[PDB]
Parts: structure tokens; C-alpha cells; sequence
């Protein structure tokens, strides 16, 4: 026989290939072959049913479809599948696999004796024999779960973007978990906003033993309170009073303390942790993590289960007892618990051959090798035993003032042996062995000054923490929340940092004035619940999704009513003194899908009275200094301007080289505007940097009428190139003679000649849309000689065919910056080029 | 011509010899071909 295997990637064919053999056929799917419609290719009901594919007053009839490109996989898995005797299902473990794995059983049919469903962990030997000794059923009730979890998201999507272009903008997005991810960010930048630092001040003192051995301390009561002075003056009088006063150790205070290894990791505590010591964030990390797995080095990434299987447990146990020896063992195996809610039956991310170093990783990139460590480094750790401490306390008195040392001291060390801190804390020191009672010879003593930190900002691994704390979203999931809340353009994350853009904090209001039980969490939390007793086969999916779109249905159907009947909000005006420069009037803040921007209430007048004009603004950016550390975020709130009308902090933004505006952190709530021509932070335009020949100035890309396109910055210079086929920067134009006997072959159009740094090429009269672009021939530029300028006349002098009768292209040489003609067999050059050396056209051979 | 007694030598430093060029070369190329100019 011969067994036909599918699997989604091509390098998890290659893998799995590696332990199949001869009997099995392994054929990579690549990606989703069968997807609901996206493209355009009480009839509004019928045509929004139509755009969603799914309808869901019929029943959730689906209308599934087969993207542009899949249809060549679709066939060859067909042939292959009437070749092959028994079809085996191999994606992932979890609910896309299986979702992945009804699609291809769907499409190539047969269904209910030709179909495996093969289940593994782990692309290894043994794990991929025992997957195939005995493989499963498809498990529908999972790809029913997963097919709700779409349908929902279509829906909401589908059915919200509207009301949203017409109440507040167009080109705005929306979704379930997402707007609440959003209301998260928004929320923590609205208390970070609130938060007005206070000041405190604090002591440290400089000691020395009568054994002439050193200590530091820190200085904490006055007068039995706590020391907390609030001005310079009184921290001035403080240290007077302390250099006064004489010191002795009134408290000695010794203790043992033990530590234990972390839990082996589950995707959110593996990006949390890859944020931590690596920087990676979410994408890398996951896109390494799925690198690593269909290598086949680490168990799949997508778990929320600290389980250990006993062969793992057996393994790493082993390499401690040869390697570290029987003191780092321990006695017996380190039991983690995951959540109850957890898929227990999955295993933690892991490595599959615990013997295999990081830097044995031949095949995988540099970061994927640093990621695969600290999964080996966290799995070794974990079955070790606890490392063990003693520590030090110390307190000292003089006068009215009592201060304080902490010190610990490392006397075994096993766990963190393998999995090191990245830097000694605070209390990783050695405070010398001061008797009880003691006495001190001081030294002069230092003042520090401090401003209370305000929440802090959400790292992109935080904020997963934040939706793992809630339970919304699941494993995965997260990785797509913090992708699409960025993409969408509701938050930015800027210095490792998560950061919310005001329309973000527009949407987040009006979605929750309107939708409150869509966006409250624990609905949220109940729904992804839901979902998860659909996959156990605890509810019915279509009920579920039934009772959601009923509740939904009648939000929507409130919301869309006018404002005075109760529905969304317009995003409402706010209104500064300046002068619009077409017509001078008061000038007004306002909030696009593009950003933040300054407008003219002429805008809201009918044509006769219509004003479009419009001033646009670049915000100033936090530039967080990594050297401050903690201090960092809490100088950045202190750097803002606060509000005149409220204590909420105001954010910056530059109008003119001479002229800076504040706006209030809860506009258009708040109506506090401020303008000055101090200017703090400044930014502006981009897009394939190129430098325009006739004036030097930058030259921006830019699309429209002219689509892909390039226009000089200077206001006094309108040079425009062009983007072309195969060339970055923009050739412009010069010769942009509209050649009509020209005819373009994947369309209708007609070929123009343009110029540009790139060279000089053929594109389409409509490139925005045809974006058809191609060579020259040098019998084409002979047809036309006629048409072509001045300068361009010596191609057409050029011989147009080689010795061998080949024809010949018109080729821009970059390292040489001068054009050349080159002759093509069969696509490929044939090594002959002319080039012009004064006068003549000497040809040779490449 | 210009009688000299002697002949000194000595290290360059960067500004005598910036004193001396009458300008900066920036770019690699050295001659056209269409015409022969530089
Ligand atoms: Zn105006
Ligand atoms: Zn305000
Ligand atoms: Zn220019």
C-alpha cells in the first residue's frame, strides 16, 4: 500500500518525513485551503449575508470557498488522494488543526472509511510511531468549537465596521476580543493619565565595622513614624540631624530561605519570559517557537498544561543525576499544577531530546537558538532542587532615626546554576558579620530624591498576562490579539511599550456606551467558557451562537438609531483659536483612522459654505531612556503639561517649526487646548527615502489617481517619479510619451516610457491599478525613435540583436549607473552586452 | 627658480594637507565615453 500523510507546513513534511520512510507519502498543505469569502468576487440583508458567507438567521448555512492559489494544492491532494489508499490528518493539536483537517476531508470526500486523524505532541521517532500505531476520528465537535469562534468574529466584524464608518469614521475595524483588548490599553493609559506624581526623598548611610569591614544601609523611621521627608529642605535638616546623631546596631536578624525553580513554561509564561531576558516579543517568539517545533526540538507551543509525561520526567532526571549528581536531583519529581480549565491531556513547551544543546542547532537561526536554550534552561531547572540562601537583617539607630540593611548569601545553588538571574539584585550582597549589638564608625551619608511611579505601561508580554489573568483568549489566540490590535490601528506599542491612540480611546467609548455586554470581561470570559464546553461537547455550538447573535442583534438594532433616541455618539468637535489659512476662522481637533488632526468647522457646512481645508499634525514621541530604568516612565508623565480644566495630563504635538499644541488626555471630553512655541519632541514624512535630481531635497512615496508614486518634500519643486515593476526609488518620466501602439498583455492598457534612477522602463497608463511594467526592446525604441527625447535617441543607436540573432533589452547597470543592452535565450541572459564607450557601441561578451 | 638652500621632511598632518587640495573627489568614476570629458 501506499499512505498518504497532509500536513500543513512544508518543513513539518520534512520533518515527519524523516521518521515516515517509503510506505508514507507526506504532501504539505500549505496553510487554510478552504476559507469563508473576502474579496467582492431587503436586499441589503442578502448582500451582507453574501459578504459574510455565513447567514445566520438561515441556520449558519456557511458558503465556504477556495482562495485564489489553492486551487493547484486542491488538485494535486486530489489526484493524490485517489492514488493513495488511506488518507491520513496530520496537522496540529489543537482546534485550527482540526479545523485545517475537516477542510481537506470536505474537499477531497470519501469521508468515513479513507480518513485518519493523527494526533502528536512532538515530531520524534517514538512520539510519531505511537501517533500512527493508533490514529484517531476526526473529532468534530472541535471543529465545530473553532467554527463558531469564526463565525463569531465575522459577524461582529462584518456587522459593527459599518455603524462604525458611519457614526465616526471610515476605515475603521472592529472585534470581539480585540475591542476589549483595546479597552484594556485604554484604560491603563487613562489611569496612567490621571496619575499626578508625588515627590518623597530618602537617606542611605556609609558605615564602617570596628573589624574595618564596610556596610551600606538605608534610612527609614523618624521619631518611631516612618521617614519620608517631602521637600529638599527637610531632608537637608534630616542628614544634619543624622551626622548629629551616634549609631549602633540595636537589631541583628538572621534566617535561611530556600528557593524553587519555575514551572516549565506554558506559551504565555514562554512570552513573557522571551520578553524578559531576550527582547523578543510576541510574533518572534512565536514565529521561532513554531520553527523549533516543526524542526522537531520542542513540543508544541500551543499549551496551557505544566504536565509532564514520565518518559520527559524520566529523561531530564537521568541527565541531572549524570551531569549535576545526586545533591541536585532531588529525592523525587517537582509537581507543577496548571488551571483546572487547562488541557491537562497537553504537555508544557519542552525540548524532545533533552541531550541536544543549543548550540547543536545546525539548521536553525541564531534567535531561534537563543529561544531553544531558554526552554532547555527552564526544563532542566524545573526538576532540580531549590536553591538555598541565608540571609541578613540589620537595623541601626541614632537619635530619632532607625535604618535598615538586608543582605543575602548563596550556599547552594542548583537551580539557578542552570538558569542564572540577569542581575544581581539588591539584596544579592554581603553584609559583614556585625555582632547583636554592635557598634559603627559612619561615613558620609547621600540624599535621593523620587517621584511615585505611576501604573506601569503594558509590555506586550504584560498585556498577554493580563488577557491569561482574565480568560480572555486562549493559547492560541494571544499571539492574534497582539498582532490586530496594532494592525487595526487602535494601539501602538513604541519602546517595548503599549501606547493608545485616541481614536482607540474614541471607539473604546462609544463600544462601550453602546455594546456594554459585548465589552464587558467577564462576558467576554463566559463566551471563551462557552466555547471550551463546545469543544468538551458539553453545548450545542449553534445554540450558543444563537443565543449570542439574538443579544447582539438587539444592541445592534438599538445603537443604530439616532442620537436622541439613545444610539452612537458622533465624534464631537473640539474648538481652538487659529486661523484657517483659506478662510481664517477658529479651527477645531479632530480624530481620523489616519490620526489626529486639525480641522475647519467649514466642514460640517453644505457645499456653498464647505471648507475641506485641513492642517495635519505629527505627535511628539516619549523617548524612554533605558538607563533610567524604573524612573523612565515616571519621567515621561512628569515631562508632560497638565490640563488647566482637570488634572488629567495633556499630549503633544507639533503644528509649525514655530509653533507646538497640547491637547487634553480626555479629549473631546475634555476641551483643554493649549499653544506654544516651545517646541518639544518633532517627526515627519517617509516612504522609499530617494533624493530628487532636480532640487537634492528628499522625495517621499506617495499613492492616489497616480498610485504607487514618488514626490519630492519641497513645496517649490512638484518632480514626481514613478514605482515600477522590478526597482525600488522611482524612475520619473522625461520621456513619459504615451506610446498607444504599445499594447499591454495582462491588460487593456497602453505602455509609456519613463525615466529614473532605476533606468529607463515600460508601464501601464493606469500602473495604480494594471501596475504592469517591463524592458524595453531595442526594436521597440527603434519603432519609436521619433517620440523618444533628445538624450534617450543614442538607445535606438544601439544594435538590436547579438551575433547570435538573439534579441536585445534595454539594462540599467547600477554599480556603473549607465544603461547597456543585454541579449535573452529562453529568459536567460546570454552573457553578450553593448555598452557606449565614447561614441561607438562596443559589445562583447559579459 | 626658487633658490632653495635645503629640503625638510616631515609627518602630514591633516590640515596642511587639506591646505593643499584644491577639492574633494567623492565618486569613483573617471571619464565619460559619449564625450571625453571628465
Ligand atoms: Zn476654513
Ligand atoms: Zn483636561
Ligand atoms: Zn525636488
Amino acid at each position: 500500500g501506499k499512505a498518504l500523510v497532509i500536513v500543513e507546513s512544508p518543513a513539518k513534511a520534512k520533518t515527519i518525513n524523516k521518521y515516515l520512510g517509503s510506505d508514507y507519502v507526506v504532501k504539505s498543505s500549505v496553510g487554510h485551503i478552504r476559507d469563508l469569502p473576502t474579496s467582492g468576487s431587503k436586499d441589503e440583508r442578502g448582500a451582507l449575508v453574501n459578504r459574510m458567507g455565513v447567514d445566520p438567521w438561515h441556520n449558519w448555512e456557511a458558503h465556504y470557498e477556495v482562495l485564489p492559489g489553492k486551487e493547484k494544492v486542491v488538485s494535486e491532494l486530489k489526484q493524490l488522494a485517489e492514488k493513495a489508499d488511506h488518507i491520513y490528518l496530520a496537522t496540529d493539536l489543537d482546534r485550527e488543526g482540526e479545523a485545517i483537517a475537516w477542510h481537506l476531508r470536505e474537499v477531497i470526500g470519501g469521508d468515513d472509511a479513507r480518513y485518519s486523524r493523527v494526533v502528536f505532541n512532538e515530531i520524534t521517532k517514538n512520539a510519531i510511531r505511537q501517533a500512527f500505531n493508533k490514529p484517531g476520528e476526526l473529532n468534530i465537535d472541535r471543529v465545530n468549537a473553532q467554527q463558531a469562534r469564526r463565525f463569531m468574529d465575522r459577524v461582529v466584524g462584518y456587522m459593527v465596521s459599518p455603524l462604525l464608518w458611519k457614526k465616526i469614521a471610515r476605515g475603521l475595524s472592529a472585534g470581539r476580543v480585540q475591542s476589549v483588548a483595546v479597552r484594556l490599553v485604554v484604560e491603563r493609559e487613562r489611569e496612567i493619565k490621571a496619575f499626578v506624581p508625588e515627590e518623597f526623598w530618602e537617606v542611605d548611610a556609609s558605615t564602617t565595622t570596628p573589624s574595618g569591614e564596610a556596610l551600606a544601609l538605608q534610612v527609614t523611621h523618624q521619631n518611631d513614624k516612618p521617614f519620608r521627608p517631602v521637600n529638599k529642605e527637610q531632608t537637608q535638616a534630616a542628614v544634619s540631624l543624622l551626622e548629629k546623631a551616634r549609631y549602633s546596631v540595636l537589631e541583628r536578624e538572621d534566617k535561611p530561605t530556600t528557593s524553587k525553580p519555575g514551572a516549565p513554561f506554558i506559551t504565555s509564561t514562554l512570552q513573557q519570559a522571551a520578553s524578559t531576558r531576550l527582547g523578543f516579543g510576541v510574533k518572534k517568539t512565536m514565529m521561532m517557537a513554531q520553527r523549533l517545533y516543526e524542526a522537531g526540538y520542542i513540543t508544541y507551543m500551543r499549551t496551557d498544561s505544566t504536565n509532564l509525561s514520565q518518559d520527559a520526567v524520566n529523561m531530564v532526571r537521568g541527565y541531572i543525576s549524570d551531569n549535576f549528581g545526586k545533591k541536585y536531583l532531588p529525592e523525587s519529581p517537582n509537581q507543577y499544577a496548571s488551571k483546572e480549565n487547562s488541557q491537562e491531556a497537553h504537555e508544557a513547551i519542552r525540548p524532545s531530546d533533552v541531550n541536544v544543546m543549543a548550540e547543536s542547532l545546525k539548521d536553525m537561526e541564531a534567535d531561534a537558538q537563543k529561544l531553544y536554550q531558554l526552554i532547555w534552561r527552564q526544563f532542566v531547572a524545573c526538576q532540580m532542587t531549590p536553591a538555598k540562601y541565608d540571609s541578613t537583617t540589620l537595623t541601626v539607630g541614632a537619635g530619632d532615626f532607625r535604618l535598615k540593611a538586608r543582605g543575602r548569601i548563596l550556599r547552594f545553588d542548583g537551580w539557578t546554576k542552570v538558569m542564572p538571574a540577569l542581575r544581581k539584585g539588591d539584596e544579592d550582597r554581603i553584609l559583614p558579620a556585625v555582632n547583636k549589638g554592635d557598634a559603627l564608625t559612619l561615613v558620609e551619608l547621600t540624599p535621593a530624591q523620587h517621584f511615585t511611579k505611576p501604573p506601569a505601561r503594558f509590555s506586550e508580554a504584560s498585556l498577554v498576562k493580563e488577557l491569561e489573568k482574565r480568560g480572555i483568549g486562549r493559547p492560541s489566540t494571544y499571539a492574534s490579539i497582539i498582532s490586530t490590535i496594532q494592525d487595526r490601528g487602535y494601539v501602538r506599542v513604541e519602546n517595548r511599550r503599549f501606547y493608545a491612540e485616541k481614536m482607540g480611546e474614541i471607539v473604546t467609548d462609544r463600544l462601550e456606551e453602546n455594546f456594554r455586554e459585548l465589552m464587558n470581561y467577564d462576558f467576554t470570559a463566559q463566551m471563551e467558557n462557552s466555547l471550551d464546553q463546545v469543544a468538551n461537547h458539553e453545548a450545542e455550538w449553534k445554540a450558543v451562537l444563537d443565543h449570542f447573535f439574538s443579544d447582539f442583534t438587539q444592541q445592534l438594532d438599538k445603537a443604530e438609531k439616532d442620537p436622541e433616541e439613545g444610539g452612537m455618539r458622533p465624534n464631537q468637535m473640539v474648538l481652538t483659536s487659529i486661523d484657517c489659512p483659506t478662510c481664517g476662522r477658529k479651527m477645531g481637533i479632530r480624530t481620523a483612522s489616519t490620526g489626529v488632526f486639525l480641522g475647519c468647522s467649514g466642514y460640517a457646512l453644505p457645499p456653498k459654505e464647505r471648507c475641506k481645508t485641513t492642517i495635519n499634525l505629527v505627535p511628539e514621541n516619549e523617548v524612554l531612556n533605558v538607563l533610567e530604568g524604573e524612573d523612565a516612565e515616571t519621567n515621561a508623565l512628569r515631562a508632560k503639561r497638565r490640563c488647566p480644566k482637570c488634572g488629567t495630563a495633556m499630549d503633544s504635538y507639533l503644528i509649525d517649526p514655530k509653533r507646538k499644541l497640547h491637547v487634553c488626555g480626555n479629549n473631546p471630553t475634555c476641551d483643554g487646548y493649549e499653544i506654544e512655541e516651545g517646541e518639544f519632541r518633532i517627526k515627519g514624512y517617509d516612504g522609499p527615502i530617494v533624493e530628487c535630481e532636480k532640487c537634492g531635497s528628499e522625495m517621499h512615496l506617495k499613492m492616489g489617481r497616480f498610485g504607487k508614486y514618488m514626490a519630492c518634500t519641497n513645496e517649490e519643486c512638484k518632480n514626481t517619479r514613478k514605482i515600477l515593476r522590478n526597482g525600488e526609488v522611482a524612475p520619473p518620466k522625461e520621456d513619459p510619451v504615451p506610446l498607444p501602439e504599445l499594447p499591454c498583455e495582462k491588460s487593456d492598457a497602453y505602455f509609456v516610457l519613463r525615466d529614473g534612477a532605476a533606468g529607463v522602463f515600460l508601464a501601464a497608463n493606469t500602473f495604480p491599478k494594471s501596475r504592469e511594467t517591463r524592458a524595453p526592446l531595442v526594436e521597440e525604441l527603434y519603432r519609436f525613435r521619433d517620440r523618444l527625447p533628445e538624450k534617450l535617441r543614442y538607445l535606438a543607436d544601439a544594435p538590436q540583436q547579438d551575433p547570435e540573432g538573439n534579441k536585445t533589452m534595454v539594462r540599467f547597470s547600477r554599480k556603473t549607473k549607465q544603461q547597456y543592452v543585454s541579449s535573452e535565450k529562453d529568459g536567460k541572459a546570454t552573457g553578450w552586452s553593448a555598452f557606449y564607450v565614447d561614441g561607438k557601441w562596443v559589445e562583447g561578451k559579459k | 627658480t626658487e633658490e632653495f638652500d635645503a629640503i625638510k621632511i616631515a609627518l602630514a598632518s591633516p590640515d596642511m594637507i587639506r591646505s593643499w587640495s584644491f577639492g574633494e573627489v567623492k565618486k569613483p568614476e573617471t571619464i565619460n565615453y559619449r564625450t571625453f570629458k571628465p
